């Protein structure tokens, strides 16, 4: 669903 | 949001996304009041009967967003919380009453064309817009009927009556709390849905053409049921317990 | 400079229902 997010975040 | 529709670019720039790490997941809606402050309903928290207890590190924080599922490439920014505060007094064993918490933020935000924050109302704003027949409005991501939209939703509704509000429901109904929604005479429908939780409700002045932040999505029977009523956390009651975590 | 949107009341611009609201304030 969701799209990746940079890891720099998690 | 049911019978709602897409809001325009910045229509909504206080609008937050609170985001789950893992399973990644859209959590509740939130608002920004400052560079560094987000608030929320403490229910998108905290809800023992569902083992629901979220902490600072289960979560994640996405302003300045438009599309629900993409990561909005030079728009959003994406925050870590420092710390969160829960009303001492929410009651989640009976009625959600004070359903209220804030979210102190890692490092400020920048604000921008698609980030800005909204007013806390003040006595007197809170005076003479909280009446029956005014229309305020809410936005978010939930669902789409009692289902998932690509970008924001925003709907109008106006505000109930205390008494209708009462006599329509078995819940123990307090001061910290309003209803809105059309009536079934009223032929014109909408509410929050799930998902929508913790989003704002907002009023624009008259008198000084600004925004303001009179409730939080709260609770409701459903999502857009005939003699149902969404509720709201009424932020102005709660403003004491806002500025004392903020002095302090 | 709360509640002033860039996008609308910063370049005097209304969304497209906020005259809904407006309207119902009395
Ligand atoms: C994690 C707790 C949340 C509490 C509030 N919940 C809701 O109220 C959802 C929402 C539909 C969205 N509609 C709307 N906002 N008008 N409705 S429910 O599943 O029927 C529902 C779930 C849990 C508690 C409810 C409640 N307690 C505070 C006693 C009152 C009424 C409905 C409750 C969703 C779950």
């Amino acid at each position: 669903d969701f799209e990746e997010i940079p890891e720099e975040y998690l | 949001i049911v019978e709602g529709s897409d809001a325009e670019i910045g229509m909504s720039p206080w609008q937050v996304m609170l985001f789950r790490k893992s399973p990644q997941e859209l959590l509740c809606g939130a608002s920004l009041i400052s560079d560094r402050w987000v608030l929320t309903a403490a229910h998108c928290l905290l809800y023992p009967p569902w083992d629901k207890n979220f902490t600072e590190n289960d979560l994640l924080v996405r302003i300045g967003k438009h599309s629900r599922t993409r990561y909005e490439r030079n728009i959003e920014k994406i925050s870590m919380l420092e710390k969160i505060y829960i009303h001492p007094r929410y009651n989640w064993r009976e009625n959600l009453d004070r359903d209220i918490a804030l979210m102190k933020l890692k490092k400020p935000v920048a604000f921008s064309d698609y980030i800005h924050p909204v007013c806390l109302p003040d006595r007197e704003t809170a005076a003479s817009l909280l009446q029956a027949g005014y229309k305020g409005r809410v936005t978010g991501w939930g669902n789409l009927k009692e289902g998932q939209p690509s970008v924001l939703q925003v709907v109008n509704l106006p505000i109930v009556e205390r008494p209708v509000c009462k006599d329509s429901t078995r819940i123990r109904i307090t001061d910290n709390m309003f209803c809105a929604g059309y009536k079934p005479d009223e032929g014109k429908r909408g509410d929050a849905c799930e998902g929508d939780s913790g989003g704002p409700f907002v009023m624009k002045s008259p008198f000084n053409n600004r925004w303001y932040q009179m409730g939080i999505v709260s609770w409701g029977e459903g999502c857009d049921r005939d003699g149902k009523y969404g509720f709201y956390t009424h932020v102005f009651r709660l403003k004491k317990w806002i500025q004392k975590v903020i002095d302090q | 400079d709360c509640g002033l949107r860039p996008l609308f009341e910063k370049k005097s611009l209304e969304d497209k229902t906020e005259r809904e609201l407006l309207e119902s304030y009395i």
